[PDB]
């Protein structure tokens, strides 16, 4: 039942601050070392900062000191990564994991921090219409920031959907497609809706896609 | 500051086959390295630490060794269960550093790609933009070049690619290219295609369509 | 308990978490 759960990431301006936190369960936080490790999008991984929240003793990576501050409440058994004066440079995936020394045994499943001035906005999703197998998808288009999910008939369709990770357009906005193929004698009577939710924007999408 | 300098960036290996991983230290560790897994869209695994010792749950496959500076992890018999990123790390002292990661890709045989065009949606024109849509379906290696053709004139600088994961089943990537233009744009031509080449393609596949048929 | 634990009792910790 060891578990580590970071919270408190999401979109925020950059110069601004966000507090992320990270609760613990099934060990005491005094009895390891705390530490902080950030992934960029498609980067490898990179320590942020560590503590011992037993000596309350604390590290920094170069680029963070001074702005960013680890922390730890022993009666709460979380910790706590207080990041000022942010950057395009640190919107990433924020791991939480702990160890002994710097070693890292177990690690939490991270938050998402998206540092930029864009505001969000939800996506328009677009049929992409079929034409014995047989292609169809949605275009999800146009949204900001990460992530959204794609499903298929609410979960119930799964073989052979493929999709794609999102990519960045020149206008600063992201999009996708989601397809699936399926033989073609079911285009006129199975219905085929994909379900897109972008959390952020609050925007849930139910699209039928018809030939 | 210790640098660890990690290779290869990435490698493709069958199943059943033995992969090296190196990680190269500026300076001496000592023994104080770990290897961490990590699969698409999952937190990283402690699977080695102090050079050679397994962590819990780590099966027999898994092996690391050092020899001064040099760090290596090998897996004996590539696994399906063992695709992912393989990342170096040294917990001598601060600052903490990470080798730059390796991608373990697994090998398959040549399996040509089956091309779908879409045209777009009416209601995306009605927003006033346009996107055409060539899916390469189920390929294998990745490599795969796409070129869109507008009037049969080749297009630049207009389309975006992305790519899937290679896939847990048949181990394959599959891959969109999309053209995005204005709709005043997309009306001022007639024939939007893309021309795909692959492997096992023994010439390249050309799907397209007439804008108002 | 700390940051600068040295690598022979960073080994001996994960060690006893292995055997337990
Ligand atoms: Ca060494
Ligand atoms: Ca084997
Ligand atoms: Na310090
Ligand atoms: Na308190
Ligand atoms: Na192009
Ligand atoms: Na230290």
């Amino acid at each position: 039942e060891v578990q580590l759960v970071e919270s408190g990431g999401g979109l925020v301006q950059p110069g601004g601050s966000l507090r992320l936190s990270c609760a613990a369960s099934g060990f005491n936080i005094s009895s390891s070392s705390i530490h902080w490790v950030r992934q960029a999008p498609g980067k490898g991984l990179e320590w942020v900062a560590s503590i011992s929240p037993y000596y309350s003793s604390t590290s920094y990576a170069d680029s963070v000191k001074g702005r960013f501050t680890i922390s730890a409440d022993t009666s709460k058994n979380t910790a706590y990564l207080q990041m000022n004066s942010l950057r395009a440079e640190d919107t990433a995936v924020y791991y939480c994991a702990r160890g002994p020394g710097y070693a890292m045994d177990y690690w939490g499943q991270g938050t998402l921090v998206t540092v930029s001035s864009a505001s969000t906005k939800g996506p328009s999703v677009f049929p992409l219409a079929p034409s014995g197998t047989a292609a169809l998808g949605c275009l999800v288009k146009d949204y900001f920031p990460e992530p959204v999910t794609v499903s298929w008939n609410s979960g119930a369709l799964t073989s052979g959907v493929h999709t794609f990770p999102a990519v960045l357009q020149s206008s600063g906005l992201y999009s996708l497609s989601s397809v699936v193929t399926v033989p073609s004698s079911s285009l006129g009577t199975q219905t085929y809706i994909c379900n897109v939710n972008h959390k952020p924007s609050n925007t849930k999408v139910d699209k039928k896609v018809e030939p | 500051d210790i640098q660890m300098t990690q290779s290869p960036s990435s490698l493709s290996a069958s199943v059943g086959d033995r992969v090296t991983i190196t990680c190269r230290a500026s300076q001496s560790v000592s023994s104080a390295v770990a290897w961490y897994q990590q699969k698409p869209g999952k937190a990283p695994k402690l699977l080695i630490y102090s050079a050679s010792s397994l962590y819990s749950g780590v099966p027999s496959r898994f092996s690391g060794s050092r020899s001064g500076t040099d760090f290596t992890l090998t897996i004996s018999s590539l696994q399906p269960e063992d695709f992912a990123t393989y990342y170096c790390q040294q917990y001598y002292y601060a600052p903490i550093t990470f080798g730059q990661g390796t991608k373990v890709e697994i090998k398959r045989t040549v399996a040509a790609p089956s091309v779908f065009i879409f045209p777009p949606s009416d209601s995306q024109l009605k927003s006033g933009t346009a996107s055409v849509v060539c899916l390469l379906n189920n390929f294998y290696p990745r490599e795969a070049k796409v070129q869109w053709k507008v009037d049969n004139a080749l297009q630049s600088g207009n389309s975006q690619e992305s790519v899937t994961e290679q896939d847990s089943k048949d181990s394959t990537y599959s891959l969109s290219s999309t053209l995005t233009l204005s709709k005043a744009d997309y009306e001022k031509h007639k024939v939007y295609a893309c021309e795909v080449t692959h492997q096992g393609l023994s010439s390249p596949v050309t799907k397209s369509f007439n804008r108002g048929e | 308990r700390g940051l600068d634990l040295s690598e022979e009792e960073v080994k001996k910790i994960l060690d006893e978490i292995v055997k337990d």
